[PDB]
């Protein structure tokens, strides 16, 4: 037609796309907080709903670091999902993008609520990983670095397969930079801290703006309140020893070296699990590969010098590359050749990174490479996941729209024939 | 009916996951790292993530302890219930009672050990309570799984080789061969060989050490010469020598080519020229260039000859069935299924080929080795997900004119 329905459940958030278009097909026009309120009978049993009863009602968050941790809750929150669709804007197709924590069983139950309850006729369950593959095409091998609030997601993917037993998460992310900044600044409250995060001058340094000028770089920040220049009832952020942002509240606040610190702790982990992640790639050209096209999503990593912080890192800790020492001794013993006032002009150039043959290796990684989105992205939000995740849900879903002879869906019929086992026949 | 759990206990690897998905949903260490606490608790740490970071923290409380024997069966049960329980409850998500169970059991050259099926059916029925449970044999689920129901499963793990002759779907027990010489020797005969390059608590470093850079060296480093090291040597040495003799590295001389490994933890080029690649492989074939209990004919060669003809003598025991040894053995050469990790080194399938070869002249050699290396390592718990699926076909009972005469015997 194309109605379909597009749902994105997230930990904090959830997007939704009504129908598809194909011209002037659009972003997610609703994004609605991930919670639902539930109330209990007199005999225990729940009964959920979108708003509070006045003050008495139970909060639920059905979505904790991507998993379901109250699958009940989330079916709920699907109802109210298509509630909050009907009242707005009659049998539709459902596509729901999954995250690779959630058990069979939570699919399972998924299918028989959206089948038996919701009384939908067509079902797609699509990874969230694959849908991100799909939109960018002909990309075959990458590994997918989803940094959250409370969480990091690391997703390698070889033949445009998830490899669900290599796929892991650590319990870091964006609040673990307020954490550390917290140690830096024990005096500055919780809100102030968020603030300067969320700052234009928050910023991780290349080891060259690190190098070039200011501070110095290995303690704790100060033991003072947060500095208010100003309050209410033009040069390289880099270069300045201390600098300015805003508060919430309408307070000017200075600030020193820490709002360049915050993230290596993050970072530091981060690169750790992505390279036993990738060490435990059983094909040598495959890791290769997947080494070559690194995706670091998430909201935390538009933070400015983020990305390349972390590829840094993962430079640092993972390239095989000659050390710099052997590589110095073999290109001075070459030097010996030269007369020694050929010698002695080389001395003091910026060396060439050159003369004599590389040492090759019988290793991966000897690149490490961030991988680069195609042209057709613009533009918000800095083309996150949720933008390519939608892309490619489009993709599938023109795919199986123009594809009648194939069914890779689940349908009334297959679900009334197999039960919700019916999933199973359906894989990306 | 809809979906099995399926595991498989390896002596190196535990591969998990429903029947339902051609690729596990989990692959971890067998080994495990069991924490005394100072919370006054007795933890269990499993995954080779988690168990490194483990590693890492460097705690006194920290051992590392393996899981399953060098005989691929299980001897901690305790241990092996914890890890079921990992497993279930934090991966596969799901209650054990819920779904059926399928294991592995590896092949055996005598009757199979009622003592670890009633530790199975204990740890199965009274503690986890699963309401269904099977149990295969690897190398025949493995010979299943590609339909060969007369198969010679070549399998070089860690633990050892083990070869297991099958002969139209039956195991063959008295022929089933095990070896002494797998991954973890060459884990053992790296770390030593190499340990003058690196010179100039424990259990969890020797752990992390083997998980790292030793399994990369292996996955990296490690070839197989295509033939005997020391012929190879004389032979290129002497065409290196020929050719130019007419009148900086050589071509004629593949054997002194220099190949560089980073050492990380130093951050320092290990070289080594391709001969000494070879050598560490080569260890597995003529065991007895490093020490002696070890007699030529516990390399790989003589070992596998050994349960070619032991199969083709053990087959006559069945009367011969045909007006057949020899036939048998053509019958197994002619399909070899080589599997394990350990024989993704680079040229194994081919040495093994030769190695056969030079033992049966006038014999037709055909080997299949999966060209998947992930498949590789996890052959068997594939082909106990592809038994696990199978129908539960009631097929009909072949009878014996013995097998109805003891009867008629016992009715008299």
């Amino acid at each position: 037609q194309d109605s379909i329905l597009i749902i994105y459940p997230r930990s904090q958030t959830t997007l939704v796309q009504f129908g598809l278009n194909e011209e002037t097909f659009t972003v997610p026009e609703l994004e609605i907080p991930t919670q639902i309120y539930r109330t209990t009978r007199q005999d225990g049993s729940y009964t959920y709903h979108s708003t509070n009863k006045d003050n008495k009602a139970e909060l639920i968050k059905p979505i904790q670091n991507g998993e379901i941790i109250d699958i009940s809750a989330f079916t709920q929150f699907l109802r109210l999902i298509f509630v909050s669709i009907l009242s707005d804007r009659s049998n539709i197709p459902l596509l729901l993008i999954t995250h690779h924590s959630w058990s069979q069983s939570d699919l399972e139950i998924i299918t028989q609520y959206v089948f038996e309850s919701l009384e939908i006729n067509n079902l797609i369950q699509l990874p969230a990983s694959l849908a991100a593959t799909y939109s960018m095409i002909s990309l075959q091998n990458c590994c997918i670095i989803d940094v959250g609030t409370h969480h990091t997601d690391i997703i390698p993917i070889v033949d445009y397969a998830q490899l669900d037993h290599l796929v892991s998460s650590i319990p870091m992310g964006g609040q673990s930079i307020n954490d550390s900044l917290k140690k830096l600044l024990p005096q500055w409250d919780d809100d102030q801290i968020e603030s300067l995060k969320k700052s234009p001058i928050f910023e991780v340094l290349s080891d060259d703006a690190k190098k070039l000028s200011s501070f110095d770089f290995g303690d704790e920040g100060t033991l003072n309140v947060a500095e208010i220049i100003t309050s209410g009832r033009n040069v390289k952020n880099s270069d300045l020893e201390f600098n300015t942002f805003w508060d919430e509240k309408g307070n000017e606040i200075k600030v020193g070296k820490q709002r360049f610190q915050g993230c290596n702790n993050l970072i530091k982990n981060i690169s750790n699990r992505v390279g036993l992640t990738l060490d435990n790639i059983d094909d040598i050209n495959k890791a290769k590969a997947v080494w070559e096209n690194i995706i670091i999503v998430g909201g935390t990593t538009s933070i400015s010098g983020f990305k390349e912080a972390l590829l840094g890192q993962l430079l640092k800790d993972h390239l095989i590359i000659e050390p710099e020492e052997e590589k110095s001794k073999r290109e001075e013993e070459a030097k010996s050749v030269l007369p020694a006032a050929t010698k002695k002009k080389s001395k003091f150039m910026t060396n060439s990174t050159a003369f004599v043959p590389t040492i090759e290796y019988v290793q991966c990684p000897t690149v490490i490479k961030l991988a680069k989105y195609p042209d057709y992205f613009p533009e918000w939000k800095k083309s996150g996941y949720s933008e390519i995740i939608f892309l490619g849900a489009q993709i599938v879903s023109k795919q199986i729209f123009t594809h009648p002879k194939d069914t890779f869906y689940i349908t009334r019929e297959k679900y009334n024939m197999k039960g919700p086992a019916a999933l199973w026949d359906v894989q990306f | 009916n809809r979906k099995c759990v399926v595991i498989h206990n390896g002596s190196h690897r535990t591969v998990a996951g429903f029947s339902n998905v051609e690729l596990p949903q989990c692959i971890i260490p067998s080994s495990y790292i069991k924490r005394t606490d100072e919370g006054g608790e007795a933890e269990f740490i499993f995954g080779t993530y988690n168990m490194i970071d483990a590693a890492a923290e460097k705690r006194n409380g920290d051992e590392v302890y393996t899981l399953v024997d060098s005989q691929g069966l299980p001897y901690n049960w305790d241990a092996l219930e914890m890890q079921w329980r990992y497993l279930y409850d934090t991966q596969l998500k799901v209650s054990p009672e819920e779904l059926p169970l399928v294991i592995t059991m590896p092949a055996t050259n005598g009757k199979p050990d009622m003592a670890i099926l009633e530790r199975y059916y204990e740890l199965a029925f009274d503690k986890l309570n699963v309401p269904v449970f099977q149990i295969v044999i690897e190398p025949l689920a493995i010979a299943l799984s590609m339909g060969k129901s007369s198969a010679f499963v070549i399998d070089i793990g860690a633990s050892g080789c083990n070869v297991t002759p099958i002969i139209d779907g039956i195991v063959v027990k008295n022929a089933v061969v095990r070896s002494k010489f797998g991954g973890d020797f060459l884990d053992f005969q790296v770390h030593e060989r190499l340990a003058p390059l690196i010179k100039e608590k424990r259990s969890t470093d020797v752990w992390y050490e083997a998980s790292t850079w030793i399994q990369q060296f292996k996955s990296t480093m490690l070839q197989v010469s295509e033939k005997d090291l020391f012929e190879l040597e004389r032979y290129y040495k002497e065409q290196a020598d020929i050719y130019a003799k007419q009148q900086t590295g050589s071509p004629n001389n593949p054997l002194v080519q220099k190949k560089n490994f980073l050492f990380k933890p130093l951050n320092k080029t290990l070289t080594l020229d391709l001969k000494e690649c070879y050598q560490f492989a080569e260890y597995l074939f003529k065991p007895q260039l490093i020490s002696d209990k070890f007699s030529p004919e516990d390399g790989l060669g003589p070992l596998m000859a050994k349960s070619v003809k032991k199969a083709g003598a053990s087959i006559n025991s069945m009367k011969a069935n045909t007006s057949s040894p020899e036939q048998v053995y053509s019958l197994l050469l002619t399909n070899v299924i080589i599997t394990g990790s350990t024989s993704l080194i680079e040229g194994m399938e081919q040495r093994i080929i030769k190695e056969l070869s030079i033992r049966f002249p006038q014999y037709k050699l055909t080997t299949f080795a999966n060209q998947v290396m992930m498949d590789r390592k996890i052959q068997g718990w594939l082909g106990a997900l592809t038994m696990a699926n199978l129908p539960s076909w009631s097929l009909g009972k072949w009878y014996s004119k013995e097998d109805y005469e003891t009867l008629k015997r016992d009715r008299k």
